[PDB]
RNA sequence: AUGAUGAGGUUAAUAGGUUCGAGGUGGAAGCAUGGUGACAUGUGGAGCUGACGAAUACUAAUCGAUCGAAGACUUAAU
RNA sequence: UGAGUAGCGAAAGACGGGUGAGAAUCCCGUCCACCGAUUGACUAAGGUUUCCAGAGGAAGGCUCGUCCGCUCUGGGUUAGU
RNA sequence: ACCGAUAGUGAACAGUACCGUGAGGGAAAGGUGAAAAGCACCCCGGAAGGGGAGUGAAAUAGAACCUGAAACCGUGUGCU
RNA sequence: UUAAGUUAUUAAGGGCGCACGGUGGAUGCCUUGGCACUAGAAGCCGAUGAAGGACGUUACUAACGACGAUAUGCUUUGGG
């Protein structure tokens, strides 16, 4: 695995911040080599959140944060729920892959760069 | 540590022959638009 | 016939700009605005806007025809500088120079 | 580390300054040196 | 170090994921039972698992572009 | 010339949305992290408009800059205790 | 039978910028054209800069404005 | 066809010569300022408030000059 330029608890905490956002968003943009380890973690929570039992919905709360959804028609839910909730429900077919990651160019303060990586 | 000669103007260009900049990669937009670069998305000017 | 554009006191440095210069000279015009906008130095922009004044100038103050134009002409020459000064340590200072060039480039199509 | 020129304005008016300078003759003849250069500012 | 070297580029197991294993840890959560309680027992060699092994085209290695020869003369055998 | 070399002055950021010719670096929001006998809050020396609004992006800012203790225009300090 | 902008007063535009707690020390910086007639208007560009056009005897006289050496930086090329 | 032999062709970049540009401000030409002297006058003011300065004064005001609440000046006598 990769180190991302970071001290051990800072890339940890970086890292699960950063796959909340995708579940909130469901396509975000940063730079390549970020979203090549977000990649394995978001994806082994969509594993926790098809097995659906309580065991496991306790081990998915060790990882995303605490943000609250406005949800359309003024309904509010959790990351959490949303990941259990809806997530879940379009990829029970599936088996793996569930992301994908989208080239660009670089930015113009760095040589950096850019990807998109969506929700598939 | 410090140089004992200066160095004459043949010897510095003989240095930066390698000090060179490459052509980049240059696929097309096939649907619309001008070049983007290989294995990316023509977002802008592009549609491919 | 020939046109031409220049771009006087840029802050580029001379030697920073004549790296991506040197990438455009000798080819046709199409395939110079594609490297221009897919080579991630700072000078490329600077130099793409100034291809775009020569462009413009051939077609409208002598009426030749854009689709078949080739670069004739690309350099870059100094200007002049601006001398600033950073403190080092121990009292002492020590000297910068803010460099700035002179873009030039011609375009043409190849016949008289 | 505490440098030289610790600033005070009650101290640089009465150690310079115009009354401390008419008051000597020697002070006198500061100020008629600086009249002399064309000085513009006098103590 | 970079660069080079080597494995691969959809007529595909290169990497990731998914599934199954090895090895490591050492008996999860929840529920029930006993006990005043701290706690213990059962469900159950349980559960979790980075780099290791095998299988599987689910995701991505797209479309494309560039370089690259056209077998000189003399003489002797044939 | 040395040379596109040394250096860019202690430290945790991520994402979204917006504005703009142009955004890692400006504004808004959420999460995260640091200090907390102090990176908090008052008052003196000292400095003298650096304060506020609007506009700006040549130089300054060790990068960028749509921003600024920078430039331009106009304003602002009220005592019988 | 003195100098002509590194000269001649330190000073042709200053005992000022600036340095110093203070007495005190102390610079740099001249020249469009006869006349401002100092580039209407069009085009590229966010602007800056520029190409045309026009003024003028002359704009490689366009305000960083007489002439414009050398160091130094570049682009093309004939022989190697 | 085979053997033996000789000689070519490249320029990533460099060197010499030539042509065209840029930076930079020498040289030439000039003078708004100075240096040294001659001749003739005159040399030092002040409590009737000096020398030298600070604040202000113009329709629009930053500095220099001039001026002082009669303030970017007032009266008179003579020139023009
Ligand atoms: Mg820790
Ligand atoms: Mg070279
Ligand atoms: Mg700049
Ligand atoms: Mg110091
Ligand atoms: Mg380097
Ligand atoms: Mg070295
Ligand atoms: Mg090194
Ligand atoms: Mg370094
Ligand atoms: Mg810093
Ligand atoms: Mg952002
Ligand atoms: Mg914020
Ligand atoms: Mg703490
Ligand atoms: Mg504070
Ligand atoms: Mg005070
Ligand atoms: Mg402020
Ligand atoms: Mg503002
Ligand atoms: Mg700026
Ligand atoms: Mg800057
Ligand atoms: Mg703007
Ligand atoms: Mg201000
Ligand atoms: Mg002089
Ligand atoms: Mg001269
Ligand atoms: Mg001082
Ligand atoms: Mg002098
Ligand atoms: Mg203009
Ligand atoms: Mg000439
Ligand atoms: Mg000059
Ligand atoms: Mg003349
Ligand atoms: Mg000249
Ligand atoms: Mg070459
Ligand atoms: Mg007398
Ligand atoms: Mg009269």
């Amino acid at each position: 695995y990769r180190k991302l330029g970071r001290t051990s608890d800072q890339r940890k905490a970086m890292l699960r911040d950063l796959a909340t956002s995708l579940i909130i968003s469901e396509r975000i943009e940063t730079t390549e080599a970020r979203a090549k380890e977000v990649r394995s973690v978001v994806e082994k929570l969509i594993t926790l959140g098809k097995k659906g039992d309580l065991a496991s919905r306790r081990n998915a709360a060790k990882t995303l944060r605490n943000v609250e959804i406005l949800n359309e028609d003024e309904t509010t839910q959790t990351a959490l729920q949303k990941l259990f909730g809806e997530i879940a429900e379009r990829y029970t077919e599936r088996q793996g892959g569930y992301t994908r990651i989208l080239k660009q160019g670089p930015r113009r303060g760095d040589g950096a760069e850019s990807v998109i990586i969506e929700l598939v | 540590a410090v140089p004992k000669r200066r160095t004459s103007k043949t010897r510095k260009n003989k240095r930066r022959t390698h000090f060179k900049i490459s052509v980049p990669g240059m696929t097309e937009c096939p649907n619309c638009g001008e070049y983007k670069l290989s294995h990316r998305v023509c977002k802008n000017c592009g549609s491919y | 016939m020939e046109a031409k554009a220049v771009a006087r006191t840029i802050r580029i440095a001379p030697r920073k700009v004549r790296l991506v210069l040197d990438l455009i000279r000798g080819k046709n015009a199409a395939e110079a605005i594609a490297i221009l906008k897919l080579t991630n130095k700072a000078s490329s922009p600077v130099i793409e806007k100034v291809l775009m004044s020569a462009l413009a100038n051939a077609e409208h103050n002598y009426d030749m025809n854009t689709d078949e134009l080739v670069v004739k002409e690309a350099y870059a020459n100094e200007g002049p500088t601006l001398k600033r000064f950073r403190p080092r340590a121990q009292g002492r200072a020590s000297a910068i120079n803010k460099r700035t060039s002179h873009i030039t480039i011609v375009v043409s199509d190849g016949k008289e | 580390v505490k440098r030289t020129y610790q600033p005070n304005k009650r101290k640089h008016s009465k150690v310079h300054g115009f009354r401390k300078r008419m008051s000597t003759k020697n002070g006198r003849k500061v100020l008629a040196r600086r009249r002399r250069k064309g000085r513009k500012v006098l103590s």
